[PDB]
RNA sequence: CUUGAGUCUCGUAGAGGGGGGUAGAAUUCCAGGUGUAGCGGUGAAAUGCGUAGAGAUCUGGAGGAAUACCGGUGGCGAAGGCGGCCCCCUGGACGAAGACUGACGCUCAGGUGCGAAAGCGUGGGGAGCAAACAGGAUUAGAUACCCUGGUAGUCCACGCCGUAAACGAUGUCGACUUGGAGGUUGUGCCCUUGAGGCGUGGCUUCCGGAGCUAACGCGUUAAGUCGACCGCCUGGGGAGUACGGCCGCAAGGUUAAAACUCAAAUGAAUUGACGGGGGCCCGCACAAGCGGUGGAGCAUGUGGUUUAAUUCGAUGCAACGCGA
């Protein structure tokens, strides 16, 4: 996440760009995940859970949440 | 005794501690400071505020060298990662470039085992 | 409470000087619902203080308060299972109340004979900034400074 | 005879397998520069490392292992499994049109092969991690969880072992039976007018009808309707154990009982209760405050002890100035 502060760019603005760049890159997330060894089985299981939850939630929202709530 | 005007601020921001190190553009270190040496231990040195005061201390230390421009290289996942740069700017350097140099492997060495807490 | 933003209650101003702050001080001082006695003590203390230090009763009293109010106190935020002492800026009504409370406690402690005498001495000390209530404020501030790392991470 | 089964022609996608090179990032170590008192770690510490100059930072070098992003309920494989890039050898699947053989097929007890990880033998290698082990914490203890270290092992070659919740807890092969939304990979036509319209194959994910099921659920990839063959079960424990056999260097694997003992053991779902589950909410529940009790004397009640009797009852909150 390289940033160079442009001419007449405020510092706060520069900081904002830097943070955005880092978030987009996903550096913190990568480091956190690589902090400890996740077993392959654990990684697979987590992936499966994420996929299932995401799919179920999407289905519930779009199709199940098409009714009169009140 | 020497003057350089333009330095690099290497902000090593681990979870436990923040190390700030001002250096010449080549790599040679001028002054450093940590939250530990800044007077914070444990829960207090693992905070953004501690990082900020460490940064202030570092700036004071390298005041002899008369550094005016400064590019900051942030490393690691840390509570500071922002406080240090804010503090440095307040201490009054022109921040020119801000770069992240956190070392991610390309699936290399095995990490240590997961903590059971 | 859980579900209450109750209205602050009405305190009448003291008859001699017409001051709400002074009335509150008298209330804090009072014990056993004996208001008359408390007001007599407060007035005696004020009169002595005015004579000793200067200008008026209310101005002297204010000066003492200024030297004994705390800007910041600490609370114990208990979120991560352990308790962090966090600093917090003390709002004005609390600042006055806390300062008054500290002053009265210090006066009660103090070794002079009459209550009025103790109060007058304590107030004068506060004005100078070498007394015990002031010491208490200093201690509170010292703690806040120590725990400044936990200020805006509650 | 050609519809099952196979052969040939042309393409397609693929972490399918075996061998050999190579790339960059990162960790470790080594040497050197800068530089100075801390670093590391945790809930908090300490062990550990550092003024014999560490950690930080730049340069160079060594070496091992693994391939970020792409990356996907994506793909390939009989399963186990397979993930940087390049080459060499190599197996299968699928589609298109035809041509060919002419039931050549399905299943399979014994048998044979393949078979994660750990483990074993011999010879290498060894960065990181890490059983064992050591020290520091925590604790009533802590032969654990946490921390700092750390050896087998993890890697390579070649042998062995032969097991896993080796799971879809679902044997293989074939036929038939309403649908919807996707993914992936072919292919025919439509002007691809654009990413696009209508088909037709393969594999694949979810939802759901009839039907089935104890229910949960399955539902054209069946747990539906059927046919062929195999494997396996017959209450819980004893026990996948003993003995015998076979196999193995060993660890052990495989085959596999009996006495004795009980009247249950189990599956799914229901209503509660409970959770050091989750969401929302209240109450002097905490918080903010004020005043007490626990120390003293005395009053009173209780326990106890004493007594001839110390009447009987109340005795976690919700008995103890209570019946009185
Ligand atoms: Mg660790
Ligand atoms: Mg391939
Ligand atoms: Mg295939
Ligand atoms: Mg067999
Ligand atoms: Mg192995
Ligand atoms: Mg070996
Ligand atoms: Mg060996
Ligand atoms: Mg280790
Ligand atoms: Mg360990
Ligand atoms: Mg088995
Ligand atoms: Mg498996
Ligand atoms: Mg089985
Ligand atoms: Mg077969
Ligand atoms: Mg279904
Ligand atoms: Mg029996
Ligand atoms: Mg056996
Ligand atoms: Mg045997
Ligand atoms: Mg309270
Ligand atoms: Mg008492
Ligand atoms: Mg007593
Ligand atoms: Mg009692
Ligand atoms: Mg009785
Ligand atoms: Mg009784």
């Amino acid at each position: 996440p390289v940033i160079k502060v442009r001419e007449n760019e405020p510092f706060d603005v520069a900081l904002r760009r830097f943070k955005r760049s880092c978030e987009k890159a996903g550096v913190l997330a990568e480091v956190r995940r690589r902090e400890f060894y996740e077993k392959p089985t654990t990684e697979r299981k987590r992936a499966k859970a994420s996929a299932v939850k995401r799919h179920a939630k999407k289905l519930a929202r779009e199709n199940a949440r098409r009714t009169r709530l009140y | 005794r020497k003057q350089v005007s333009d330095g690099v601020a290497h902000i090593h921001a681990s979870f436990n501690n923040t190390i700030v190190t001002i250096t010449d553009r080549q790599g040679n270190a001028l002054g450093w400071a940590t939250a530990g040496g800044s007077g914070f231990r444990g829960s207090r040195k693992s905070t953004p505020f501690a990082a900020q005061v460490a940064a202030e201390r570092c700036a004071d230390a390298v005041k002899e060298y008369g550094i005016k421009n400064l590019e900051v290289m942030v490393k690691g996942p840390g509570p500071g990662r922002e406080s240090t740069i804010r503090a440095l700017n307040a201490a009054g350097f022109r921040i020119t470039n801000i770069t992240d140099v956190t070392p991610i492997p390309h699936n290399g060495c095995r990490p240590p085992k997961k903590r059971r807490v | 409470p859980r579900r209450r933003v109750i209205g602050q209650r009405k305190i009448l101003p003291d008859p001699k000087f017409g001051s709400e702050l002074l009335a509150k001080f008298v209330n804090i001082l009072m014990v056993d619902g004996k208001k008359s006695t408390a007001e007599s003590i407060v007035y005696s203390a004020l009169e002595t203080l005015a004579q000793r230090s200067g200008k008026s009763e209310l101005e002297a009293f204010e000066v003492a308060l200024e030297n004994v109010r705390p800007t910041v106190e600490v609370k114990s935020r208990r979120v991560g299972g352990s308790t962090y002492q966090v600093p917090v800026e003390v709002r004005p009504v609390r600042r006055n109340a806390l300062a008054m409370r500290w002053i009265v406690e210090a006066a009660r402690k103090r070794g002079d004979k009459s209550m009025a005498l103790r109060l007058a001495n304590e107030l004068s000390d506060a004005a100078e900034n070498k007394g015990t209530a002031v010491k208490k404020r200093e201690d509170v501030h010292r703690m806040a400074e120590a725990n400044k790392a936990f200020a805006h991470y509650r």
